[PDB]
């Protein structure tokens, strides 16, 4: 039903990633594009609750990257809401993610998503 | 020709009738070892190989009446003495030569002197009962050799198992109701400088001083902490103990794999069944309210970006006894950290379970931390428990939540639950239930 | 089981006999094994047979005791 | 006969045939443990106890039915 208990439906029983992005489709008729959803919010607080991420949540938030369910803008917002900064694990997660798509940081939409990706970088 | 006389051993140890027989079953019990039975009178039998000569009726006294070995002689227990001298040729397997074999026994002497003088300063600065000196104290308890059996110091005694089915210690603790780890000298091909009168000739009234060597002799063997059930330890841990030793503790560097794999494998093989688990790292427990299921997470990369990687080690080898209060400081830590992941693995089969299954699972975060992911009690954020095993009986948890969630319990209490009993997985139900009852 | 007790008997001499023959010869754990399965048979069935035959000895008494009544009650 | 028997196996390692004759004449005596008035199983032995008991008790039980059954008044 909702994202977060999705998400950990997808962490309890041991799921591989496209096993993830399969279920996940299955789970939400609506794609929505998946930011009106906030895939990137609740992978990220679910990841980064511990000292450490676990690298299940983490998996699926760089499938999820790489893939293109999540759109770099709505990761970028929600990596730019953490701080904290205390744990250096949870900081050096967050910028191997930002390593991913930075530099080719492309949208590919409407231009509202790219003065969103603007006010993300 | 000799497997006639092994074979004559045999039938001689299932005869079984009077005492003139009982003293061929003794004969019998000397060449089933490959020993030499020399006999004066009835009354006494000795049976005698290198300095290894005892007498029911090299270089030292006989030591003592061991009551443990008199009982079973008198009782119908040959076995149990059978058993006795088999350890008492197993210390004594020194390779060394002769005026070497007997030199090596008195520095292992003298280590076994300075050792029981360390356990008696802790007693004497503070009286601890014996679980504290267990968990917490200089050494450990330990028990002076007698026959075969070498000194045990016991390094940890598991909160879980120190219940049984809620145990008092008194001073009657079991050899094995614990961990424990025995002392010994063992040949090694390098040669290495030992004490060989007692060290502690002039003792601090705190802690302990000792006196520098040179005495001392350059026997090619070295004093040995062999732990009866190899121990799964992590490579942060070796640098660790190497910074304070210096003895290189694996020397000809062989396998190093996941840690929470061989972790698993002790856990299983403590109780040994013919079916393989197949786990696949998704260990499922049930318990008196809900069931749970942890996913182990090995290969999940360290700060590094290396799994946490170790290898088993039976043998640690220390010249003087100044570092080993270091070293086992380190060890307590190691072996606390595996109890509470250890608590976890179990040979269950839970298939098709719909209701609860309230799985939980465990990242390598970095070397002496870990992180137990689960779904909020009550809300539905992923919420998690880290537990940095700091040292060996002291582990330092912190429960991040997100902005807006609900107050799921108070390190305070948990840490209570706990102590009372313990385990790990039992860990997480205290979470669960604290929150729900809020 | 006087058949099973006279087998036993007969086993157990043959194969200790032979045990102690190649010992003899040299200057055996199948044999010590059916040694120890015999000897318990034999052991076990021997308190039986002493108490059996102090039975049988009361059993003649009470077998001479209705002998006589029923000669007197005919 | 087992205890005769290690016995035996003693005088093998020792080594004698004078011995070897000692446990042919101990298994002749076990023929004679075989049946010095051996026969009966465990079993056999409680029936024949009850019936023999069963038939003492009847035969009491009938001479003293004609003890009281006095003719003369």
């Amino acid at each position: 039903v909702n994202l977060k208990q999705a998400i950990l439906q997808a962490w309890k029983e041991r799921w591989s990633d496209y096993q993830w992005a399969i279920n996940m489709k299955k789970f939400f008729p609506k794609g929505a594009t998946w930011d009106i959803l906030n895939l990137a919010d609740a992978l990220l607080e679910q990841a980064m609750i511990g000292p450490s991420p676990n690298p299940l949540i983490l998996s699926y938030l760089k499938y999820a990257i790489s893939s293109q369910m999540v759109s770099y803008s709505s990761v970028l917002t929600a990596i730019s809401k953490f701080d904290d900064f205390s744990r250096d694990l949870c900081v050096q997660a967050l910028l191997d993610i930002m390593d991913m798509f930075c530099d080719r940081l492309s949208c590919h939409g409407k231009a509202e998503e790219c003065i969103g990706l603007c006010r993300a970088l | 020709q000799h497997l006639v006389s092994c074979l004559e051993t045999l039938q001689k140890a299932l005869k079984v009738t009077s005492l003139p027989a009982m003293t061929d079953r003794l004969e019998s019990i000397a060449r089933q070892n490959g020993l030499g039975s020399h006999l004066s009178a009835s009354g006494t039998e000795c049976y005698i190989t290198s300095d290894m000569f005892y007498v029911e009726v090299h270089h030292g006294e006989n030591p003592v009446s061991c009551p443990e070995l008199v009982q079973q002689l008198r009782e119908k227990n040959f076995d149990e003495f059978s058993k006795h001298l088999k350890g008492l040729v197993n210390l004594y397997n020194l390779p060394g030569d002769n005026k070497l074999k007997t030199k090596m026994y008195l520095a292992l002497q003298s280590l076994e002197q300075d050792l029981s003088k360390m356990a008696i300063m802790y007693w004497k600065a503070t009286n601890a009962g014996p679980l504290d000196k267990i968990l917490h104290g200089s050494v450990g308890y330990l028990t002076p050799r007698s026959g075969g059996h070498l000194m045990n110091l016991k390094y940890y005694v598991s909160p879980s198992d120190l219940l049984d089915d809620i145990i008092l210690h008194e001073n009657n603790v079991s050899r094995s109701l614990g961990m424990n780890a025995s002392v010994t000298i063992e040949g090694t091909s390098a040669v290495y400088k030992l004490p060989i009168a007692p060290l502690i000739m002039g003792s601090h009234p705190v802690d302990n001083k000792w006196t520098p060597s040179f005495n001392s002799v350059d026997l090619p063997a070295c004093f040995f902490l062999k732990f009866p059930q190899p121990i799964p330890v992590s490579r942060a841990f070796v640098q660790k103990l190497q910074n304070c030793t210096g003895i290189p503790l694996f020397e000809t560097q062989p396998t190093y794999a996941p840690l929470y794999e061989l972790i698993t494998q002790f856990e299983l093989s403590k109780d040994p069944d013919p079916i393989p688990l197949n786990h696949n790292m998704r260990f499922y427990a049930a318990l008196p309210g809900q069931q749970h299921c942890y996913f182990l997470n090995k290969d999940a990369p360290l700060p590094d970006g290396r799994s946490l990687q170790g290898t088993l080690v039976s043998k640690i080898t220390f010249q003087h006894p100044g570092r080993v209060p270091l070293i086992l400081n380190l060890i307590r830590h190691q072996v606390a950290y595996n109890t509470l992941i250890g608590s976890c693995v179990k040979r269950t089969i839970l298939k098709e379970d719909s209701p609860g299954l309230l799985q939980f699972e465990v990242c390598p975060l970095s070397e002496s931390r870990f992180s137990v992911s689960f779904q909020h009690p009550v809300n539905d954020s992923l919420v998690c428990v880290v537990m940095d095993v700091q040292d060996s009986t002291h582990v330092s948890c912190k429960l991040y939540k997100g902005l807006s969630d609900a107050l799921i319990c108070t390190d305070d209490f948990i840490a209570k639950v706990v102590q009372r009993c313990m385990s790990i997985p039992v860990t997480m139900r205290a979470i669960r239930r604290k929150a729900e009852t809020i | 089981t006087r058949e099973r007790l006279l087998s036993a008997l007969e086993d157990l001499e043959v194969l200790s006999r032979e045990l102690i023959e190649m010992l003899a010869i040299s200057r055996e754990n199948q044999v010590l094994e059916l040694l120890i399965h015999r000897d318990g048979e034999f052991q076990e069935l021997m308190k039986l047979a002493l108490n059996q035959g102090k039975i049988h000895h009361e059993m003649q008494v009470l077998e001479k005791e209705v002998e006589k009544r029923d000669s007197d009650i005919q | 006969f087992l205890p005769l028997v290690h016995n035996i196996i003693k005088c093998m390692d020792k080594d004698q045939d004078l011995n070897a004759l000692k446990s042919k004449f101990q298994e002749m005596r076990k023929l004679i443990s075989t049946m010095p008035g051996i026969h009966l199983s465990p079993e056999q032995q409680q029936q024949q106890l009850q019936s023999l008991r069963e038939q003492v008790r009847t035969k009491n039980e009938l001479l003293q039915k004609y003890k009281s059954l006095c003719m003369f008044e």
